[PDB]
């Protein structure tokens, strides 16, 4: 009860923070504090809406809170362990639902027959060929939304596996360290080359299905 | 002799201006030479006619006149992209090689 | 910059409480954050210039 | 333009280095003639 | 055998996986050299980079959905 | 079958002569334009200017540049800025020139002289080249 | 046996849908190649494209056929 | 033995369609971006794409009926 | 397991014509995009795709017999 | 049979690196080869590079988080 | 066991023929936009493609040296 | 059953290692067509191009470790 | 067991070789349109094609050295 209890609470007020500390910066104080934290939310109104509008002013702010979402909730399954392979995977599993609702918004529940007909009426599908938009509707939704969690578990197993090879190598060799050191100065290594950079590509991907859904709509 | 009747009535609205057209005939070369300075001088973007005595017969000339195309926003887009299968720049760099060709051409004639 | 050092170190402790935790995998992601700390400092100075400048001049 | 813009150079000044390089080349005979026949005999003056 | 194949039989359907992964490869390459020759970055090539590797992305993940189904 | 215009300031080799095929030393790469060629322009390297006249011929110049305008149609527009049969250039010259460039090319400094030395040493090598 | 080797067959002909991920991102990266060079993108050359995506999922349907076969 | 080996006999030769696929990407891609530098279209090039998506297929039908041999 | 292994054994050598496929795609689309550049089609160009798709159905050739050789 | 052919199913899972290997080849070519028209070396086309690697290994991260689950 | 193995071991060394047969296609499809820009044909380019190919079908002939060691 | 499957387990992890040795032709041959347009040779691309032999070759040395683990 | 899973466990380590196969076709291909471009073909392009393809003969220098180590 609690471990899973305490957990959601946790990634929920991570966010939370500084989504209150900017509405608070317009006017007070700031001192040392209040800047300081305002450098958060003009680096996302900096980065993200570089891709925006795009899609319109309108549906913008309601997405990029999910897009950090996802970015600030990888990073507290980043240096807590155990973690990945349980707790991680139950977020990724709770996570899913999210995922899948993002697509009804604006597509299925005004159009679940035809949901493309939101998303892209003529591109991938064949406009002329109404068996191939029903194909395609998979494709570019039924599946993509089931990636999207897939596209987290995979971070989660690659982030995994540094860690119990990391393990099973200084268990294998306990020599303290030695020739394990070679293999796990590689093994840390990894967590930038695979969490840190798939991390960032993985909103990626939220970004750019709900712009293409929203800017045909 | 062009600009000494349109050095009457305008001067630095010109950029330079050439003499050794006459008193010993032009070539190529300053053709090129005129070709390169008419690009760094940003006049170049916002076109110019190219207007010279054409030749016809001893007697006569028309006074000629193109429109500049050593502009590479010619050389962009246009109707005159999809004559092309090569890009902007060598067509750009041609833009600046046949300022020189046809600078020289209507120069001398 | 000191109130989210204290942060980290939370989330850490809170790690390390975590039921399974591992030398090894600990080991891994301490040093991979410490690789990152020394660029970041540098990086937090060099960021610093635009944004709070920009927000005082617009 | 790998220098012909990319290092200034116009295709003017590219292919003028080049002809002038053909020009610093070429035997000499021909080279008199150089000065000539699109030898740059532009007189920048201003009128 | 009843129990063996199951296991040998969700490593072979993960060998497709190698189609998808260099499928994306080339969609996102010749993406990169589709932007080398200029200038519509945004819209047009990028925008149909993610429309280029989905339908490349559909057969992993029907692929990956054979293997699983002979896990579970 | 190309009409095959070949003109440099100086002369006019060929004037929509029915030539098979130039190879070219269009800047690009190697190219053997024969006939029509699609709107294009190509701009010319410094190379030989090989003439495939559509009857084995092959008239050789060295380029020193220039561009080939290549006319959708039947014509070829090789105007060459200083191409010259490789009768009038000068070998003596071209590894003296590359020696001398060599010298140029130390201070040859800023690219833009570089350019042009770079370019130098690239003719005189040129003319290393065929000479 | 029977049971079994139905398991170690139906997984290796998804090994058949390599070509059809592989087949995809290729006929679509020329594609995106093919646009980069103008001017067509409406008809012509990205109709060709599902064309090409169609004659290409079709050595990944009828390989999904045998393994579907070899399952149920 | 005798009824088990050719199920998994007809699985390993649906991995040779893995050419047939990809191969037909290479091909409509080649006319994908062949078309673009024009203007041919309607003749001549795309009528070798035809030529070019059949000889792919050809190794798509030969080993299309050895798994339909080991089956039945 | 002597009339086991000599039917599973045929399966896999059938893995061969996947080169074969793709290389017969390969070479006849590479001769679309040949002459598209143009002109010289018969004769030179669509002369030497023989000698490409001969060289390449020649491992394909020796990949069938070694299928046929555990078949028959 | 339980203890033996899930060390040979973790064998055909790691075939699935062969995808995000040669995916990589594919990727980091044409950012070779188009920056070699220039001069987006920053910013464009290598940051594009960095996204388009993470499409490339992530068909292999799910190829060896499938080998992984046959092991451990 | 020892004669069992020894026949579907020699067909899965017959799928190292794959790369020399799409290494071909490959070989001879770079030659032929080779020459269509042309002009070198005899000498240079073609002789080129004959030191390639050599070095492809090379990755031929020694897997199928590796493939009659198994069954002669 | 222990020992055998293990040694069948290393052999089709070893095939693994077919995607970075034509990842390594297709990253090094693009930068052989890249010093073609030149002159980046030592500086840019051929800088990259060994940035793109270590990402190719990592997803052959995550694929020899599986082959060293079920080998020792 | 011991002496029969030695015998599948070379053979599927052999099918490693088509990557080094059409990696050598794909690198001395891309030089044969390298070359062609022109003229730095002695030295700067041919040399570097020797680096190329000891790039990728070497995953066949250690894809041969593992089916050569489960032999004797």
């Amino acid at each position: 009860i609690t471990p899973v209890i305490l957990g959601l609470p946790l990634v929920t007020l991570i966010v939370l923070f500084p989504s209150l500390l900017f509405p608070t910066s317009n006017r007070l104080v700031s001192n040392r504090f209040v800047t300081l934290q305002q450098w958060m939310l003009q680096l996302v109104s900096k980065q993200m809406m570089s891709i925006h509008n795009s899609k319109g002013q309108t549906w913008t702010l309601m997405l990029m809170s999910l897009i950090l979402f996802i970015g600030s909730t990888n990073l507290l399954g980043l240096l807590p362990h155990s973690f990945t392979p349980t707790t991680q995977l139950s977020m990724n599993l709770g996570m899913a639902i999210p995922l899948w609702a993002g697509a009804v918004i604006t597509g299925f529940r005004n159009k679940t027959k035809a949901s493309l007909a939101h998303f892209l009426p003529q591109g991938t599908p064949t406009p002329l060929i109404p068996m191939l938009v029903i194909i395609e509707t998979i494709s570019l939704f039924i599946q993509p939304m089931a990636l999207a969690v897939r596209l987290t578990a995979n971070i989660t197993a690659g982030h995994l596996l540094i860690h119990l090879i990391g393990g099973a190598t200084l268990a294998l060799m306990s020599i303290s360290t030695t020739t394990a050191l070679i293999t796990f100065t590689i093994l840390i290594l990894l967590t930038i080359l695979e969490f840190a950079v798939a991390m960032i590509q993985a909103y990626v991907f939220t970004l750019l299905v709900s712009l293409y859904l929203h800017d045909n709509t | 002799k062009i600009r000494s009747i349109l050095h009457r009535t305008h001067s630095d609205q010109f950029l330079v201006t050439f003499k050794e057209v006459g008193r010993r005939p032009p070539t190529f070369g300053d053709a090129s030479v005129i070709a390169l300075e008419l690009l760094n001088s940003g006049y170049e973007f916002d076109e110019g006619s190219i207007i010279f005595n054409r030749f016809r017969s001893v007697i006569s000339y028309k006074t000629e006149e193109k429109p500049i195309f050593s502009l590479d926003t010619i050389s962009s887009a246009e109707s005159m992209s999809i004559y092309d299968d090569i890009d902007a720049d060598v067509l750009r760099n041609y833009q600046e090689y046949s300022l020189a060709n046809i600078i020289y051409y209507s120069l001398k004639e | 910059p000191y109130v989210l050092g204290t942060g980290l170190i939370l989330y850490l402790l809170s790690k390390e409480i975590y039921v399974i935790t591992p030398e090894t995998f600990s080991a891994i992601s301490t040093i991979g954050f410490l690789v990152y700390i020394v660029k970041k400092y540098g990086a937090s100075v060099g960021e610093f210039a635009d944004k709070l400048n920009e927000q005082k001049i617009a | 333009v790998a220098y012909w813009r990319q290092a200034g150079l116009s295709y003017i000044r590219y292919s003028q280095i080049c002809a002038k390089a053909v020009r610093d080349a070429l035997k000499t005979e021909f080279k008199a003639n150089a000065m000539k026949t699109s030898g740059s005999t532009i007189k920048i003056v201003k009128v | 055998i009843d129990t063996a194949a199951k296991f040998i039989g969700a490593g072979a359907a993960t060998v497709g996986v190698a189609g998808s992964g260099a499928g994306i490869g080339t969609v996102f390459g010749s993406l990169i050299i589709g932007y080398a020759r200029n200038p519509s970055l945004k819209q047009q090539l990028f925008s149909y980079a993610i429309l280029g590797f989905a339908l490349s992305e559909a057969m992993g993940l029907f692929c990956l959905m054979v293997a699983f189904l002979i896990l579970f | 079958q190309m009409s095959f215009t070949f003109a440099s300031p100086t002369q006019v080799f060929f004037n929509s002569a029915n030539v098979r095929q130039v190879d070219v030393p269009t800047q690009t790469g190697a190219f053997g334009i024969l006939a029509a060629h699609v709107p294009t322009l190509q701009v010319l390297r410094p190379g030989l200017v090989v003439v495939h006249a559509e009857d084995g011929t092959t008239s050789k110049y060295f380029v020193s540049s220039g561009s080939v305008t290549v006319n959708a149609d039947s014509s070829v527009q090789l105007l060459a800025e200083e191409a010259v049969t490789l009768d009038m250039l000068d070998l003596g010259a071209a590894k003296a020139n590359l020696e001398k460039a060599q010298s140029e090319l130390l201070g040859a400094a800023d690219e833009a002289t570089r350019a042009e030395i770079q370019i130098r040493i690239e003719a005189n090598e040129a003319l290393v080249k065929a000479l």
